[PDB]
């Protein structure tokens, strides 16, 4: 059997976290926090890996004390255990500080079940969409980083090596990853299941294993605002786009078509199209 | 346009593959119905009677239940959305 | 594996959680099935929740909810406002013994029912959110023996099922009760906005301070001649402004029930109170209020099945006591099932005691009283069409000083009241409503 | 305006009820009307009647509405 660990993050529901122009702020109060939607695909893949190969899946979150409800929503997928890294020693952490906590969080999981055969993260969180925790976690363990996974082909549990289909910008590519690996799952991998009641009822009366900074044995100031190299100095909402102008009208039946290409070339961004160079460069 | 400014304030988990508002018979809405009370009494502008049929924008449904009741002919297959779907009222 | 429970309470509103609180405090394996993400996620209420039906449920309710964000701005003043074309007749009543012995709190039901779920969870009940009940699993006797859900392996087994699912009696009709659907005269479309008003304009426009609240009840011609009782409640850092009108009146007027809330925001008085704090709407809600009552309620009991709250159409909407009736109906159903569990019988011989407790208490006596209330209001269309706008122009003429010698304002008021309605219509309408108030 | 409220304060002097029982009774009645304590709304419609017809009889209430009517003309 394999050992899967799914690092999930409790993220505010950013479909509802919207911009209020009159206060010039994010009105995110009252909006409940959910799983990161890139991580619901990671949890559904882990539940698929549990019913196909019997892999003991853990789920770990370094977050606030209100993030134990995200860890209970991960047990609704059918997972074995949830692990909470809850301490305000970990508050205000950046990616290097999160990964240092998550490396020592998964290292204590390794003292329970064995060496972790697969680490599933999401492609991005939505609050602070950096996406560097997954890449960062493959470097602490020295594992194979398969990022931006769109498909899973052969997950050979005997050869301890699986074939993913990583998305890049020039195109997808099949990659023979060598387990132990750290995957990083996109939205396009699968669609997460509607959870059954015996797992959802078990998810309600479940208490995730809470580990403080004394429980892990890490450095006390390598995890919070002190183990954070970067510092967020100011957060500010963007502007109100930019008022446009009806280039053409309802009269011009087509003469509006070249008036579009007339006014395209006044913009800087048409250099970036990679297919409008024969009308810009010439 | 006007009320979808205010429906943007609400929180939804939309179930797009499972429309919970189905119309049982589109022909009752064309000739049998005179005033279309599903359109004029829907607090979320879900129903819009085009000449292409009835456009049921079920994604903005506030799950009140008016449409099922105000419809005189009973041809609204009205369900609640599934669990964890539909409106999710924060400070309701 | 079978998911076995004692009682399954469908719905986690006021009647669902109050029924589950008494069963879980008395040691019953009671499960609550709620179709929302959290309890309170599908619940709409303007907010005035009365503390006496909850002090029967939880005798230490005001100590537990003081530290939390369940309750919101203790109601010490209850106003009734008669909106005119430009004026308002405020008829308030502020009481200062409600500051230390509270009568009611304003609530936001996603904040209240999420806290109320946490007390029901601490009582020992398993609250199962994100789960919609579709039908009932039945034994071969043909009675309700549990609950089937929208979940894949979802089949909860229970000795009794409490249908506390509110208005839209979809699940009540599956149990054999509610032989027909709701007609559009048993319900009222209630459209509500929660507006963010920043905690000190709430103190200024309501005349209060420091977690003391005021409730406005708005009557006038914003409701286009239909009997709509709007409201305007003081939350902590917010104002919940809404309006509710009957579906029979709304169907034959064809005017998109958020327009009544736009007529209520754009009144000259409400736009004066909240000047430019009207358009920072935080949320837009819509629900139904059961208003048929005694003539339209189902059989509230059956074989292993009870019905509470708005599902039994227990709402006194003219006094705005629906959560008052719901939290009590959960207490009466849970005390009925606690009689049913020591005897082991759950048929209509023992579960008829719930219908006996429902009329030995205030719930059905308030429904018999205002039984022919909205059919009385439907056959006038005067008490919200001329009567507020005439009482505003009369009291404006009474207070206007323009050199008119006070007999020619006592007769200009008589020339005001006996011009829009005859005296055979005024003296008739005071006691024609007297039959509605009993 | 002086002829209208001519016999106004001699009317108010011969009652001592409109500021002695009448405000404190209209406050306890409207408090009982808004108090929710599980009382079935007929037993608050009669407790108000047991409030108003205890501090002054009904022959005093219906008299005083039009005895002041002579003061307001
Ligand atoms: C406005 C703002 C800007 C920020 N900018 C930066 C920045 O530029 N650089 C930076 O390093 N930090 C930044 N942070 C903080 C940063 O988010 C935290 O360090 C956090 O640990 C990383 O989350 P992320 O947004 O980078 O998510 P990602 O790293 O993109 O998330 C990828 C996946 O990693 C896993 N994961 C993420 N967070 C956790 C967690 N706490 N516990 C367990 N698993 C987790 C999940 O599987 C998730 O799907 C910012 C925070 C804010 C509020
Ligand atoms: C605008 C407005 C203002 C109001 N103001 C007041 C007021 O000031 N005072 C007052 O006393 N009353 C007021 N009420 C009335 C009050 O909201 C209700 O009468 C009462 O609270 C309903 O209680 P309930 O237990 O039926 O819960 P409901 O909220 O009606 O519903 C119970 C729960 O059942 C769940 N449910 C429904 N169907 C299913 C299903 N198939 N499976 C699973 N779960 C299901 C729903 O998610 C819901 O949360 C107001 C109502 C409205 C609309
Ligand atoms: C000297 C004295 C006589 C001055 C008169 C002042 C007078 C206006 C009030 C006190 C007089 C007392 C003795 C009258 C006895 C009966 C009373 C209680 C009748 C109630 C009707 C009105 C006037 C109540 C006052 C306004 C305000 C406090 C209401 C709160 C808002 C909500 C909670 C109530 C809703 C509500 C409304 C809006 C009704 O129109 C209605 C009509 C008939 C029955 C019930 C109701 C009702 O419950
Ligand atoms: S009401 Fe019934 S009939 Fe009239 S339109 Fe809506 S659906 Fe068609
Ligand atoms: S439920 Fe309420 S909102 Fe959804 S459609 Fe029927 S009426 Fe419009």
């Amino acid at each position: 059997h394999a050992n899967v660990v799914v690092c999930i993050k409790q993220v505010p529901d950013t479909t509802n976290v919207r911009i209020d122009r009159k206060t010039n702020n994010l009105v995110r109060e009252g909006v409940p926090s959910i799983i990161n939607p890139d991580d619901e695909r990671a949890l559904e893949l882990a539940s698929q890996l549990k019913e196909k190969f019997g892999a003991t899946v853990y789920v770990i979150t370094m977050g606030p004390p209100q993030a134990k409800e995200a860890l209970k929503d991960a047990i609704a997928f059918g997972l074995d255990e949830a692990v909470h890294l809850s301490d305000r020693t970990f508050a205000g952490a950046d990616t290097l500080a999160t990964t240092y906590t998550l490396y020592w969080g998964i290292k204590k999981i390794e003292e329970r079940i064995g060496k972790i055969d697969l680490i599933l993260t999401g492609k991005q969180a939505v609050d602070g969409d950096t996406g560097q925790v997954g890449p960062g976690l493959a470097t602490r363990f020295g594992y194979a980083l398969g990022a931006y996974v769109v498909r899973i082909e052969e997950i050979d549990p005997e050869k301890k090596e699986m074939v993913i289909v990583r998305r890049l910008d020039q195109g997808f590519e099949k990659i023979r990853l060598k387990l132990p690996a750290v995957l990083t799952i996109t939205d396009e991998l699968n669609k997460p299941r509607y959870a059954d009641l015996p797992n959802l009822i078990r998810a309600i009366r479940y208490e995730p294993i809470v580990w403080t900074h004394k429980d892990l044995g890490l450095d006390p100031k390598k995890c919070g605002f002190f183990g954070s190299p970067t510092r967020v100095v100011s957060t500010n909402i963007p502007p109100a786009r930019k008022g446009g102008d009806i280039i053409s009208k309802n009269e011009d039946p087509e003469v509006a078509a070249e008036k579009l290409i007339e006014a395209l070339k006044k913009f800087e961004a048409v250099r970036l199209v990679e297919a409008l160079k024969p009308v810009l460069e010439g | 346009m006007r009320i979808e400014d205010k429906l943007y304030l609400n929180r939804y988990r939309t179930d797009e593959e499972n429309p919970h508002l189905k119309i049982k018979d589109e022909s009752i809405c064309a000739e049998k119905c005179s005033d279309r009370p599903c359109v004029s009494c829907c607090p979320a502008d879900v129903y819009e009677w085009t000449e292409s049929g009835m456009e049921v924008k079920f994604e903005g449904c506030l799950e009140c239940g008016t449409c099922r009741i105000v419809c005189p002919f009973g041809n609204i297959e009205w369900n609640y959305p599934r669990g964890n779907y539909g409106v999710l009222y924060k400070f309701g | 594996m079978k998911i076995e429970f004692d009682v399954v309470v469908v719905g986690a509103g006021p009647s669902g959680l109050s029924c589950a609180y008494v069963l879980a405090k008395n040691g019953l394996k009671v499960a609550v099935v709620e179709k929302g993400e959290y309890p309170g996620s599908k619940n709409v209420m303007g907010g005035v929740l009365y503390v006496h039906p909850l002090k029967e449920i939880m005798p230490d309710f005001l100590e537990k909810a003081a530290n939390s964000k369940a309750l919101e701005r203790n109601v010490i003043e209850q106003n009734l406002w008669l909106l005119g074309n430009e004026g308002v007749i405020k008829i308030g009543h502020r009481n200062v013994e409600w500051k230390e012995n509270p009568n009611a709190f304003t609530v936001l039901r996603a904040n209240f029912d999420r806290w109320f779920a946490q007390e029901v969870e601490k009582a020992g009940a398993l609250i199962i959110p994100k789960t919609k009940v579709e039908d009932f699993l039945r034994n071969e006797k043909g009675e309700i023996a549990g609950v089937v859900t929208s979940r894949p392996k979802g089949e909860i087994h229970s000795k009794a099922v409490v249908i506390a699912e509110g208005v839209n009696p979809i699940l009540t009709m599956k149990a054999g009760l509610r032989k027909e659907d709701l007609k559009p005269h048993m319900v009222a479309v209630a459209v509500k906005e929660v507006i963010s008003v920043p905690e000190d304009v709430v103190n200024r426009v309501f005349g209060v301070e420091g977690n003391d609240g005021a409730t406005i009840e708005l009557l006038g011609s914003w409701s286009e001649g239909m009997f709509g009782m709007g409201f305007l409640y003081a939350n902590r850092s917010s104002v919940s402004l809404g309006c509710g009108v009957l579906l029979e009146d709304l169907r034959k007027k064809k005017i998109k029930p958020y327009q009544l809330l736009e007529n209520l925001k754009n009144h000259p008085v409400i736009s004066d109170m909240l000047g430019e704090y009207r358009n920072n709407t935080m949320e837009y809600l819509a629900h139904l209020i059961p208003e048929g009552g005694y003539y339209a309620m189902p059989k509230v009991y059956g074989d292993r099945v009870l019905v509470c709250g708005d599902a039994a159409m227990l709402v006194n909407s003219i006094h705005r006591e629906g959560s008052n009736h719901a939290i009590t109906s959960g207490r009466l159903a849970a005390e009925t099932l606690l009689e049913a569990f020591e005897k082991g019988d759950f048929s209509e011989k023992i579960l008829k005691n719930y219908y006996l407790r429902l009329k030995e208490s205030f719930i059905l006596k308030d429904l018999e009283k205002y039984k022919d209330l909205m059919p009385t209001m439907e056959k006038n269309h005067q008490f919200v069409e001329i009567y507020p706008d005439l009482a505003n122009d009369a009291l404006k003429r009474f207070l206007q000083v323009d050199g008119t010698p006070k007999w020619d304002v006592q007769k200009q008021i008589a020339d005001m009241v006996l011009s829009r309605r005859s005296l055979i219509g005024i003296s008739l309408d005071l006691l024609r409503f007297w039959r509605a108030v009993r």
